[PDB]
């Protein structure tokens, strides 16, 4: 069903539940900190 | 289920999204 | 994609990529927000002025994947659709208004560390979001420039959001608030754009307020690819989130 998706929708098993990052999401980030 | 083996370099196909008739 | 990067492994496992049968072609990029449910643009399944008009049983929707080429054993799946629904509203004619169509699979797809759905936007997210100069994420198997030119493994560039003036004031073109826009500005060093292949394929932002991966727009289409001065747009998914969710509502 739609809805049992969505509790853990939007959370990446290799990057979020490991608590890694992938190589370009810091820019993603920082364009909220210091692009604008 | 769909055979896998009925699979390579497959084209991509033109796109109308980056050529959208409303332009011409 | 042009001008972006590999990605990684497991990076986007929300991609789908739409594969014509007769023909076999690669069609489009999609996004997967269920087990049974796949977003991606109407005009990849829709376009009366080039006779497109596909049915269920002419399409199939490849989840898990990162090479272009191989059928990746042991981690794609394909899946077979049960049903295309396309936004009643969709303006083909005109601008591409409402660019949006939902896919529903004949089954339920296993998730794993390579197949897991995106977040669709709520109000807050939205609101927090979609601003000038936050950078998205835009994934596919498309062009490497206008027009082979194919990648030989998913692409992912990232590309900040646009002022709506600049968006107006790029075409000639009537924009509408069910898409914004997205890239960089002329003679500022870095470029980038989707290219044809990517449509249909999301544009995702991750939240610092609760670390989700959020799909805020669908690649929907541009004047060519990585113009100077031009800008890719993108269907706004929450300013169309009620009807994804009448449409899951009602068929799922
Ligand atoms: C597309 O094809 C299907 C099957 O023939 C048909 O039901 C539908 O009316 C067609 N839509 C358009 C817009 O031509
Ligand atoms: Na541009």
């Amino acid at each position: 069903t739609f809805g049992s998706g969505e509790a853990d929708c939007g959370l990446r098993p290799l990057f979020e539940k490991k608590s890694l990052e992938d190589k370009t999401e810091r820019e993603l980030l920082e364009s909220y900190i210091d692009g604008r | 289920e769909f055979d896998p083996s009925l699979l390579a370099d497959a084209p991509t196909a033109r796109d109308p999204g980056r050529n959208p008739e409303f332009l011409r | 994609i042009v001008e972006g990067s590999d990605a990684e492994i497991g990076m986007s496992p929300w991609q789908v990529m739409l594969f014509r049968k007769s023909p076999q072609e690669l069609l489009c990029g999609a996004s997967l927000i269920s087990d049974r449910w796949v977003l991606t643009a109407a005009h990849c399944l829709l376009y009366p002025p080039w006779d497109k008009n596909f049915t269920e049983n002419d399409l199939l929707v490849r989840i898990g994947k990162h090479s272009r080429t191989r059928y990746e054993r042991n981690i794609e799946k394909i899946s077979m659709l049960e049903k295309i629904y396309i936004h009643p509203r969709y303006n083909w004619r005109e601008n591409l208004d409402r660019d949006i169509a939902l896919m529903k699979l004949k089954k339920p797809v296993a998730f794993s560390d390579y197949i897991h759905p995106v977040c669709l936007p709520d109000r807050e997210t939205a609101a927090s979001l979609l601003q000038a100069g936050y950078k998205g994420r835009v994934t596919g198997w498309g062009n490497l420039k206008e027009t082979k030119g194919q990648p030989s493994v998913l692409q992912v560039v990232n590309l900040p959001i646009v002022e709506r003036p600049v968006c107006k004031d790029s075409t000639r073109i009537r924009i509408t608030d069910n898409m914004f826009c997205a890239g960089y500005k002329p003679d500022e060093g870095k470029r980038g754009d989707a290219c044809e292949g990517d449509s249909g394929g999301p544009f995702v932002m991750k939240s610092p307020f609760n670390n989700r991966w959020y799909q805020m727009g669908i690649v929907s289409w541009g004047e060519g690819c990585d113009r100077d001065g031009k800008y890719g747009f993108y269907t706004h998914v929450f300013r169309l989130k009620k009807w994804i969710q009448k449409v899951i509502d009602q068929f799922g």
